């Protein structure tokens, strides 16, 4: 995993792209 | 004796790739088939017994499948889930059933977290996985002489299931771990047009071949505005990650295709920045016993379900849960001819990994960790017409490239751009 | 009639803060009181069903939890669910019992996606919830004058359930809302020297008032680091949100805590090294009340799961798992006043939502979305003896930072740094 990806799949942990490049 | 297959799907909503309009057919295909074989569970009955996966709204919920598995277990008893094909629904009921320790079957659920074994004990994937479109790349950087950096973007759009942040997670995933590059992420906004004017002013700065998950129409807005500020293609290289196919109406059969022409009126400007794009794609099936297939699957799906297929390569996955449940069969005939049981699960599931088979979708090769083996093309366009159409095939068994007819890669310079310029950014 | 109450928590291992171990007394003493309370809930009779949220491993699990809730829902038909504590646990069965309308009270499950309401219907938070820590972080940037930058740093431990992720996320987002201030978030692991380099070293670049969401050592090691690369307190701010005290042996009590001492010979750089440091916990309860509470409660758990309750700031989840099982008891008494009936999930809940409470934790607020209101503390360092205690105690319900009399936050330079160096990044 890295600090965006590798995570669980629940709905819980997606609310906010902390950790991902993001441009929102 | 009776073998009850569970059927966790989308019932009403006939929009996702394994709805039960478009799976359920299959499933009426290849159970006939194992009923007119005698060496295929000689004597025994396949009922299905049929749960959905989605709300009152008609969507694929994450809430709904796993009370729908529940409710099916214990009044059924099943001896293998048919499996749900969304991530969100499918996690949780498999991780249940790998609890309760049956099968599941599913040529959905393509994202990477399935891929764990310790968790997902059971869980058979005999469809397209988004982990093994990471090694697809990373042949195609070998062959290409790509070895330092690449980029990725991918698309938020509320509607989706977050379709291309789970496709571009296994891709990334996969081809850094087989690879020594630098690879970096970044995610923008569709259809917020502010947001591609900074996109473009960043992507300069963070690589030279470029990996992009969105719909068509915003691959299409991305790659006019880089024509706009001049990232010509002499030392840009742009894919775009579209398994379905559906910028190219669906991606099956030889015809020319064009996807860069919309009646828009400046599908004149959108000709020349299509030139240093390539699409990736799933394989389609040149078997003469998959179009056969093809024909009366749309047909008893017209007859029973009111259901009109289009043509493309979203029928890939119906045809994967053919080939699943055959699969399925027979390794549980062998387990009943070696004195088993039907209820294993365990010895069952491992006649099936590190196995290859014969489907309509061809020579099938479930590699030894339960996911199968997935082909994917390539297409560029021809300098000649301007359409584009595949030149370029990878067979994920063997996982070596294919050219096509004597086609090569059309690139404006000739050989492919490398990914870092003369003077690094 | 009878009113039965479902349990989903721990209840082998004793090392989390809602473990039945912990949790397991509280509700002990508050089923004790309505039986001495004729005016709470009178001709009825309470019983507690408890299912465990636990792996074979001895951990929290999403497929053990809502499988255990499932298990308990058709067996017994319940009228709440005391609910799990671990935010993955929690999440399906918060789902699972809002499709049901059955409520769920629960002091743990803190994550940010739980106050969605439209999801976690039927869903009372009585403990704290890391989005509250936003608003006092919101209030200490309004009453400090920086109101335009701020970095977060949380760290990855494999073990811990992502608590800094959850943390810095809630937080992240809820200062998002209440300020118009732009910040940035990193992500460090917590086992490895290179990552803390090259953090000190790209530290100065991208902020001067730092929130660090690592465990009691590891902050301890950042400080010895930041002290030694000359980030003296002249610029920077550093905030460990230490929420449970880990860092202050608890914070539960008046004595002088000295963070920086270890005693392994480098305990005299990080006395000045924590003349920059600030620690924000939860706020212990002042009410005597809640110290005869503590009193009971650990003689009780001694007395009856053989654990010793170890003393400290940890306590308040029991406290408010007994805090809000006794305000829905007197929201089911009012609404059985009514005309009403047990069964009522909706009518229940809106009783208890957007209204105060006095428990053993002080008057309660229950905000209109239905999460307890928050109270927070900031600790500081004692010029004279180098000993860290309390400054500002904040109220969430009136969301007033009022400092203690005698006590005043200790700059380095007698007034807070900017968040902007007057020279720049
Ligand atoms: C945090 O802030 C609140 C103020 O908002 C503090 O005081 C409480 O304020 C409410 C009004 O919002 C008072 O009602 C409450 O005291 C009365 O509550 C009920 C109201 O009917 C009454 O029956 C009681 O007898 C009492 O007179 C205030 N609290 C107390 C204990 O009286 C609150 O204390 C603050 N918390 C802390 C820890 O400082
Ligand atoms: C069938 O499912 C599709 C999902 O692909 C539904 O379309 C989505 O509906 C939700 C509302 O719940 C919207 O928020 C999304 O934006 C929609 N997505 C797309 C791609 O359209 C559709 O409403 C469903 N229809 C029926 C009849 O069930
Ligand atoms: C991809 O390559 C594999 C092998 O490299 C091909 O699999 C062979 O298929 C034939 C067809 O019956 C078998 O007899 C062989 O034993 C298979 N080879 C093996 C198992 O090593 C496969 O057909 C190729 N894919 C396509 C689309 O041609
Ligand atoms: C009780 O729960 C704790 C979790 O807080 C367990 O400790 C963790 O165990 C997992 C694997 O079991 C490790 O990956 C973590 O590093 C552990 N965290 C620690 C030790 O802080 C503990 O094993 C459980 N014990 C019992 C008896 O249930
Ligand atoms: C909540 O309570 C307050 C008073 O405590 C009341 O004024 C308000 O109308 C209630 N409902 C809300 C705020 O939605
Ligand atoms: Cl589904
Ligand atoms: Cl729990």
């Amino acid at each position: 995993r890295s600090s965006c990806f590798g995570g669980r799949m629940d709905r819980i942990g997606a609310q906010s792209g902390l950790g991902c490049n993001s441009f929102r | 004796g009776n073998l009850t297959v569970a059927v966790v799907l989308p019932l009403a909503n006939t929009s996702y790739p394994w709805s039960w309009a478009r799976v359920g057919p299959a499933v009426e295909l290849a159970l006939a088939q194992v009923k007119a074989r005698p060496d295929l569970l000689p004597g025994w009955t396949v009922r299905t017994v049929l749960g959905s996966s989605e709300n009152a709204l008609g969507v694929c919920s994450d809430t709904a499948a796993p009370l729908a598995a529940v409710d099916l277990k214990w009044e059924h008893n099943p001896a293998v889930f048919l499996g749900p094909g969304c991530v969100y629904a499918a996690a949780p009921v498999g991780r249940f059933t790998a609890h309760w320790r049956v099968p599941l079957l599913t040529a959905g659920a393509p994202a990477l977290g399935f891929g764990v074994k310790d968790e997902y004990a059971l869980t058979t994937r005999a469809g397209p996985s988004y982990a093994k479109l990471g090694d697809f790349v990373a042949a195609l950087h070998r062959r290409l002489g790509w070895e330092r950096q690449a980029l990725m973007l991918y698309a938020y759009r509320p509607g989706d299931e977050e379709h291309c942040f789970f496709l571009v997670e296994g891709l990334f995933m996969r081809v850094r771990d087989r690879l020594n590059i630098t690879v970096d992420h970044l995610e923008f906004a569709e259809d917020d047009l502010s947001h591609y004017t900074r996109l473009l002013r960043t992507m300069p700065r963070k690589g030279r071949v470029i990996y992009i998950c969105s719909s068509p129409d915003a691959f299409r807005t991305l790659m006019l505005l880089a024509l706009e500020a001049g990232l010509c293609g002499e030392d840009y290289v742009f894919f775009h990650l579209d398994i379905f196919g559906q910028s190219l109406q669906g991606g099956q059969g030889p015809a020319p295709r064009r996807p860069w022409e919309r009646g828009d009126g400046q599908d004149v400007s959108a000709r020349q920045a299509f030139q240093a794009a390539k699409i990736i794609t799933y394989k389609d099936p040149d078997n003469p016993e998959y179009l056969e297939f093809l024909k009366q699957l749309k047909h008893l799906a017209y007859e029973q379900f009111n259901f009109t297929m289009e043509d493309g390569l979203v029928n890939t996955i119906p045809a994967s849960f053919h080939d699943g449940l055959l699969l399925y069969i027979q390794a549980v005939t062998e387990t009943l001819a070696h004195g088993g049981t039907v209820t294993d699960g365990e010895n069952i599931t491992q006649r099936m990994w590190n196995r290859s088979f014969q489907g309509v979708t061809g020579y099938l090769k479930i590699d030894s960790s339960g996911d199968r083996e997935t082909d994917f093309s390539l297409w560029d366009m021809d300098p000649e017409n301007g359409a584009f159409r595949v030149v370029l095939n990878y067979n994920g068994t063997s996982q070596e490239l294919v050219a096509v007819s004597g086609r090569k890669l059309n690139w404006p310079l000739g050989y492919p751009p490398p990914d870092i310029p003369k003077c690094g950014f």
